[PDB]
RNA sequence: GGCGUCUGGGGGGAACGCGGGGAAGUGAAACAUCUCAGUACCCGUAGGAAGAGAAAACAAAAUGUGAUUCCGUGAGUAGUGG
RNA sequence: UCCGGCUCUACCUGGCUGGAGGGCAGUGAGAAAAUGUUGUGGUUAGCGGAAAUGGCUUGGGAUGGCCUGCCGUAGACGGUGAGAGCCCGGUACGUGAAAACCCGACGUCUGUCUUGAUGGUGUUCCCGAGUAGCAGCGGGCCCGUGGAAUCUGCUGUGAAUCUGCCGGGACCACCCGGUAAGCCUGAAUACUUCCCAGUGACCGAUAGCGGAUUAGUACCGUGAGGGAAUGGUGAAAAGUACCCCGGGAGGGGAGUGAAAGAGUACCUGAAACCGUGCGCUUACAAUCCGUCAGAGCCCUCGACGUGUCGUGGGGUGAUGGCGUGCCU
């Protein structure tokens, strides 16, 4: 049990949220997290790299010249790989890099990353990022400065919290994620993870149930 | 280009930064202007001296009170026209 | 058959569709059955998609499903084969 | 519902047919061609859009460094004289259509049911014909003719209408399923000549399309057809006025430029290859051309004097020893 006290943009404490042990107290597993984030980045990568083989390059259907009598090397096409302008032997072709990582591995890696953040009390909960109905980057920036002085932060707010997302959108170090889109890469990329109270409760409800 | 022939501008970058001048030729397809007394070269004809075009980003339109600004637009609702205004004081330029 | 008068057609187009015709190099360490392959190619025709489609169907004693199409399994299995 | 006209003719009874409500459907597979009004609905041009002329310093130039502010629903990406959120085009975010077209909607419009509906009783007729089935020869099904069902082409022969027919992998009996020889049918699916907006642990000029340059061009072939090579001055052309040698080309001064070791033979400018100058060596010598000793000469770094050693270093090497190129 670790306790997170909710802060409001007005600057006062609201309440507390109890972080369950099985979600924020697991022992981090470096190899597991490495595999998971590597698979993530492989799924991100698009393999739109291609080359033309010896048969896809233009022309070169006719045997060029005399095999014998010439005194020259015997060539079967003008598009053979040894020729300038000919095809590529083992060149890139379009491919998919995504891996079929098991669900338990992914969830455990996420839990390990979040537990590492919670061990060093880098987890924060807020009621709302700004006073509602109008985005304001100054107010959100000031509130984030009060919460933390680090460089890269992860903001986890609900999909309906449009005003907060727009408020923290333009800050260089801020990355905004939805509670059901939480992943190992984004957690491990962030020095601090600022949670929204509803988003935190939604994540706990989805997992601990 | 938000700056026109006959406008008076202040050079904000380059060799002649700080010099005021008058736009006498505008080149919309090049984003360049010709300004009096700035960016003068020495062409070998003897050797004569004349101005050369300067990128329109290096100059700024000066106000009535001689202060450079970004130029903005206000719509007149009476006639449907659209005039240039200064963003420093709001007055018409 | 002729005459007159109306309405259509003709040709082009990269891929995809449907219906017909249909190789050989190759593999089988030879080769003819077989494979390659109903591929390459060719012919006739479309449409924005086409084709199929409303049980003379499956099923197996379950008081069972309920037109067609497409996707995953069943499964490289049951089988089939100089 | 009501009214009207007919079922050979009139009278009293059962059916066919028009006209009024009432519905019910619609360009739909289920019949069709239209015609109006409307939807900040869409597409086909756009427009607006915050914040630094900030200070010092380097510099040809600040978009660099250090230090101050400011905007941010905008710190996407480019350009600008070198890494720019605040200089420009823009970006977030808002806004905009006379006309044409495309989607909707409501209508005129059209079709259509109301001469109608229900659940009951025992019998004749109908339920898709050169078809199904059968035979011969083929095709294709996991099935290559096999005991070979189901499906199908050509050639012969050729039925029944429901206690009829077909199927359940030869076939028969019994059960079960279905109702052939009539026709339409949307969605889920395939694709990209072309248009628009983007993306890349894709290429970066022998790469990437054959094609960044006259590219299916030049050129080759009678013809079908085959098929190249060629990108970079500079920030700006400011592209060298004028003088001199020279027929010119070219160059030397002089200027432009931050740079001409940027001069339209132009970024950088490697190797092969070709010169010029200096040092050492080489014309009695049998050399896989090096390697190990090595005199002499030249250069260089230290120490002491004047030249002479040193924990020295480099170039060349007379001379002696050894030594049969690489790959397959």
């Amino acid at each position: 049990t670790l306790k997170v006290d909710v802060k409001t943009p007005a600057g006062k404490t609201d309440g507390s949220v109890e972080l369950p042990a099985e979600l924020f107290d697991v022992e981090p597993n470096i190899a597991l997290m490495h595999q998971v984030v590597t698979a993530q980045l492989a799924a991100k990568r698009q393999g739109t790299h291609s080359t033309k083989t010896r048969g896809e390059v233009s022309g070169g259907g006719k045997k060029p010249y005399r095999q014998k009598g010439t005194g020259r090397a015997r060539q079967g096409s003008t598009r053979a790989p040894q020729f300038t302008g000919g095809g590529t032997v083992h060149g890139p072709k379009p491919r998919d890099y995504s891996q079929r990582t098991p669900k338990k591995m992914i969830a455990a890696a996420l839990r390990g990353a979040l537990s590492d953040r919670a061990r060093n009390d880098r987890i924060h909960a807020v009621t709302e990022l700004v006073e509602g109905q109008t985005p304001s980057t100054k107010s959100a920036k000031t509130f984030l400065g009060t919460l933390t002085e680090n460089k890269k932060v992860l903001v986890v707010i609900g999909r309906t919290d449009e005003v907060g997302a727009k408020s923290v959108r333009n800050l260089p170090g801020v990355h905004v994620i939805s509670p059901d889109q939480l992943n190992t890469y984004d957690v491990l990329n962030a020095d601090d993870v600022v949670f929204s109270v509803e988003a935190l409760n939604a994540y706990i409800s989805a997992n601990s149930k | 280009m938000k700056v026109h022939k006959g406008d008076t501008v202040l050079v904000i970058s380059g060799k002649d930064k700080g010099a005021k001048g008058k736009v006498l030729v505008a080149y919309p397809d090049r984003n360049k202007v010709l300004v009096e007394g700035v960016n003068r070269i020495k062409k070998h004809t003897g050797i004569v001296t004349q101005e050369a075009p300067i990128h329109v980003s290096n100059v700024m339109v000066v106000d009535s009170d001689g202060k450079p600004t970004r130029v903005g637009y206000r719509i007149d609702d009476e006639t449907g026209k659209k005039v240039r205004i200064a963003k420093t004081n709001g007055k018409d330029i």
